[PDB]
RNA sequence: AGGGUGAAAAGAACCCCCAUCGGGGAGUGAAAUAGAACAUGAAACCGUAAGCUCUCAAGCAGUGGGAGGGGGACCAGACCC
RNA sequence: GGCCAGUGAGACGAUGGGGGAUAAGCUUCAUCGUCGAGAGGGAAACAGCCCGGAUCACCAGCUAAGGCCCCUAAAUGACCG
RNA sequence: CGGUAGGGGAGCGUUCCGUGUUAGGGAGAAACGCGUGCGUGAGCCGCGUUGGACGAAGCGGAAGCGAGAAUGUCGGCUUGAGUAACGCAAACAUUGGUGAGAAUCCAAUGCCCCGAAAACCUAAGGGUUCCUCCGCAAGGUUCGUCCACGGAGGGUGAGUC
RNA sequence: UCGGAGAGAGGCUCGGUGAAAUAGACAUGUCUGUGAAGAUGCGGACUACCUGCACCUGGACAGAAAGACCCUAUGAAGCUU
């Protein structure tokens, strides 16, 4: 086994190297044309190569959700997860950033929604519909409230699940993602912070 | 003069099968079901070629919109298009969106000297 | 549901279970080694051992006790004469189960039982 | 070309034995040592084994006599079980209606294979990758090179 | 009572292969006994 | 209901597995990828081998877009899976 | 006027009425629209409503009906209530 | 230049005939399976493998001339599935033998079941099933060295039945 | 009432032999909405690794027999005056 394994791997390396030297691959920044001049990138609509959009290279964001509007925040969050943010957009793939939400339990809502709004899950039984209010749920598990608001705006389907994971909601103010240096989120809206 | 059919049947049903020989399961190998399915394949092709033309455009518009919103805080696709025709400038959506990808410098340059 | 119930049925009713155990016990005693199934063997250890134990106390009573069992006078007279000499030392457990290859026409598991 | 002399296709056929019940057994011995296979087939609890065993042993004896290579070398390369020639009894059933029961048959085939026929050639290619010993323009690299034929 | 359609293909393969794996298990066990047959056993 | 080995039975001496059946060498023959279940041998159906590929999925199974991977003893922005 | 067809179960909507209980996706007439025999876009899905009549190609453009927080193209546009 | 019923125009193929006992063909026809040619399409056209002798055009002719639907029809092969079942709950067990192989064939020993039968004779009917030696492809609801099965040879004697 | 225990024959597991009606294709979830007015397949949600075996029958307007009721055909046949 050993002999044939090492010998096989020595061929696998060489054949890997033979192709790596056959046509090369940029990143973004760049200028229209180059010394690639292979298949027509220019009259064929752009479509991302996996080499571009790897999950390490993706940007990060943090939202402090204190004294905000739940829905208005969530739309921007959804946008920044999708990648409609970015010029290089593609519906088929996720090329969007991550999002981190903190102080989810201090998020605000207009009108008489703190009592009247109901969050329902139905166990999947002949009896069990379980329905609890906004504030009642917030006392227990406030994470959901943001999380649920966001998932409703993301595109449901195989992608919808995968790029949902990118949301990171939290109860309190501090968060454990200091390593990633997540920058602050830009916010298109006038109504987004509450009157106070 | 009895006329057996023989040759004439499966010489066409081979051609029928030649289409469907990437299909998955029963559809690939069952004469009459292949004949039922090939038609539908061609119909979905013909239908989607016209969907293509509008859907690519719709993608391009989103690309351009995404690109242009990164300039001024209140500047937006809708205004951008009317600003192009205000200056008389016949760049179609394909070119605009593809330069927005492959050379964002050039969109910066077009954005700079359209405003004035 | 068979909790703490210990009885080897041998696929049969009580008619034929005792009929089996009796005859098997007789033949085993006669020949000294027999080939049978695992279950027919493993069930048989209560009755061979009981009868060898019965052959220790060779008395009018115990010979009739044993003679109701064997249905062959001349085997049970071999015991009583034989047993206390060639088993006097041994204190219980007069029976060995060697185990050998399934039966051809039914994959029935198979064994040997013989006196120790 | 890559083999051709690393085998002997013994194909004992018209065995009176359903194909699925033969594939219970033959799926286990596709790629084993021949010694091992024989030890398996005598202890296994199947009617299926006996005619298979007969053909394995006949095939190995065939290989030892005819092409004259060692039984300890060889393995079972390609085992394969195909549909035979079906016979159809018409049995009665309750209430006058009648149904067929079939006597199925099979065609068994076994391709044995010596390990060490093209070993002189393969062990020589323990020589590491960037070598290309260009002697007869290309030459005899014809012995199950296995891993790649990337020769553009 | 009665089947609505046929399972047809691929599903019947999946069903049969487990049954052949029963055979595989028996083969393993029979292989194990051959070594036991070689040496000792008293 | 059930025709078509070959020109010619030349229908397989001998050897091996082996109680038979049948099989592999040998021999005959233009051919035995014509071996008596024998001529051309389509489809369904059953496999074996290789290339890619499914175990958080939802699907009349395709279609437009196409990530990543593989080619064809013939150096293509071409073509195929 | 010659030669030679199908049709003779219709449906819904607007209006004018009858029958009904000015009930019915009810029924029967009269005038017109659509379906029937008509794809496409708006109406979540939705024959019969609105827009519009598919010879075919384009990875061009302008618009109708309808829309411009996100799912999902376009203003998280404006000023007054 | 949307189009159901429906009408009109223009074509493609199928086998056979005239031309033609044409050229083309055992340096490979018909067929069969594949084509990074062609056409608006039905279809056409070149390919080298399998195949082993038939037979293109072109101009014309004639029909048993084109199939997915008929609870069509004939043949093949699936699915259900390695599932239900294996035809009474009288009952088998052991030792030895035979043999390539035996729960199942033969022998012995036990044990059990029938006994106004599951006993032994006749009539009808079957029509060779009877006996012997051989065989085990098929048949026998499993196996099988065994058989009412297959092969080979035999066997039925009347004045009073 | 109000069930409980036990014996056989099955069922279950292993080996041997081996059917059937059924079957457009099946990659065959629940909720409510929609539609030839009662959807695994259409819309929105919800739920849900892939795959056996044992048990259970609510649905596939499950299978079986071109409704035997009802009505139609200038159908058939019996019976009556």
């Amino acid at each position: 086994t050993k002999c044939t394994e090492e010998w096989r791997q020595l061929k696998e390396a060489v054949k890997k190297e033979f192709a790596i030297p056959h046509v090369p691959l940029d990143q973004r920044w760049m200028f229209t044309l180059e010394e690639a001049t292979g298949p027509d990138i220019w009259n064929t609509t752009w479509y991302p190569k996996s080499a571009d959009h790897v999950p390490t290279d993706k940007k990060w964001y943090v939202v402090d959700a204190t004294d905000l509007i739940l829905g208005r925040m969530a739309s921007t969050i959804a946008i920044h997860i999708r990648g409609k943010n970015l010029a290089s957009y593609t519906p088929s793939v996720d090329m969007g950033a991550f999002v981190i939400v903190v102080n989810a339990d201090k998020v605000a809502v207009s009108g008489k929604k703190r009592t009247q709004k109901l969050y329902r899950r139905h166990s999947g039984r002949p009896g069990g519909l379980k329905e609890e209010t906004f504030d009642q749920l917030q006392k227990r598990i406030p994470e959901r409230i943001i999380e649920h608001a966001v998932r409703g705006m993301l595109p449901k389907g195989r992608l919808g699940r995968y790029l949902f994971n990118h949301l990171k909601v939290y109860k309190g103010a501090e968060h454990p993602h200091q390593a990633q240096q997540p920058i602050d989120l830009p916010l298109r809206d006038k109504r987004i912070r509450v009157e106070k | 003069t009895r006329v057996k059919r023989g040759y004439i049947a499966r010489r066409r049903r081979k051609k029928i099968r030649f289409f469907a020989s990437s299909f998955r399961g029963a559809h690939s190998r069952l004469t009459r079901t292949i004949a039922q399915q090939k038609i539908r394949a061609l119909v979905s092709a013909h239908r989607d070629r016209d969907r293509q033309k509008r859907d690519f455009r719709r993608l391009w518009i989103t690309r351009i919109n995404a690109a242009i919103r990164e300039r001024g805080v209140y500047y937006n696709y809708s205004k951008f298009i009317h600003d192009l025709y205000k200056r008389q400038l016949l760049l179609n959506r394909k070119i605009l969106a593809q330069i927005a990808i492959l050379n964002p410098n050039c969109i910066y340059m077009i954005y700079n000297e359209i405003i004035k | 549901m068979k909790h703490g119930r210990k009885i080897h049925r041998l696929s049969r009713p009580a008619d034929q279970r005792r009929a089996l155990l009796r005859g098997l016990t007789t033949q085993l005693l006669k020949h000294g080694r027999i080939k049978t199934t695992r279950a027919k063997a493993s069930a048989m250890r209560k009755y061979v051992d009981k009868m060898i134990t019965l052959a220790k106390e060779g008395s009018l009573h115990k010979r009739r006790q044993a003679l109701g069992f064997i249905y062959e006078k001349q085997i049970v007279h071999a015991l009583f004469a034989e047993v206390p000499e060639r088993y006097g030392d041994r204190n219980g457990g007069y029976t060995r189960i060697i185990r050998t290859l399934p039966r051809r026409g039914d994959n029935a598991p198979m064994a040997y039982i013989e006196l120790v | 070309e890559p083999g051709k002399c690393d085998e002997i296709t013994t194909r004992g056929y018209s065995i009176s034995m359903s194909v699925d019940k033969a594939r219970r057994v033959i799926d286990q011995i596709r790629g084993r040592s021949y010694a091992e296979t024989l030890m398996i087939l005598e202890l296994m609890p199947y009617r299926a084994c006996y005619p298979i065993f007969k053909l394995i042993y006949s095939a190995a004896a065939n290989a030892s006599h005819n092409k004259q290579f060692n039984k300890a070398n060889l393995i079972i390369s390609k085992a394969e079980v195909n549909k035979g020639i079906t016979l159809k009894k018409v049995k009665p059933r309750a209430r006058g209606r009648s149904y067929m029961i079939k006597r199925p048959t099979c065609h068994i085939t076994i391709v044995l294979r010596d390990i060490t026929h093209f070993d002189s050639y393969d062990k020589f290619l323990e020589s590491l990758t960037p070598k290309k010993l260009i002697a007869l323009l290309g030459l005899m690299s014809t012995g199950r090179r296995r891993e790649l034929l990337c020769g553009r | 009572a009665v089947p609505k359609k046929r399972t047809s293909i691929y599903k019947k393969r999946i069903r049969k292969n487990i049954w052949k794996k029963k055979g595989y298990w028996a083969a393993l066990k029979a292989f194990s006994l051959a070594k036991s047959l070689s040496t000792g056993n008293s």
